[PDB]
C-alpha cells in the first residue's frame, strides 16, 4: 500500500460564464429604414 | 357584442403599453415601445 507522507496545498482557478450581452432589435427599424411604404408592406407579415 | 370602451395607442404610454400588450389592465412592470425618432424638420436638395 502506498501512503503519502506530506501534501501541497493547490489552487485552481475555474472559469465559468454567467450571462452575455443584452440585446434589443427594432425590427421595424433594422429591416425598414423609416419608410412608411416599407413598414405598411412589413405589417403584412403578421406578428414576427 | 357591443364596444364598450377604446383605447388611443397614441394618447400616453399608458395607453401605448395597453395596446402593445392587447390588455386594459396592465400589470406592474417595464415593458419596451415604439423608438423615438426625430422627424425632418425640412428637405434639403443639392445638385450640380
Amino acid at each position: 500500500i502506498a501512503i503519502p507522507t506530506n501534501f501541497t496545498i493547490s489552487v485552481t482557478t475555474e472559469i465559468l460564464p454567467v450571462s452575455m450581452t443584452k440585446t434589443s432589435v427594432d425590427c421595424t427599424m433594422y429591416i425598414c429604414g423609416d419608410s412608411t411604404e416599407c413598414s405598411n408592406l412589413l405589417l403584412q407579415y403578421g406578428s414576427f | 357584442g357591443t364596444i364598450t370602451d377604446a383605447v388611443d395607442c397614441a394618447l400616453d404610454p399608458l395607453s401605448e403599453t395597453k395596446c402593445t400588450l392587447k390588455s386594459f389592465t396592465v400589470e406592474k412592470g417595464i415593458y419596451q415601445t415604439s423608438n423615438f425618432r426625430v422627424q425632418p424638420t425640412e428637405s434639403i436638395v443639392r445638385f450640380p
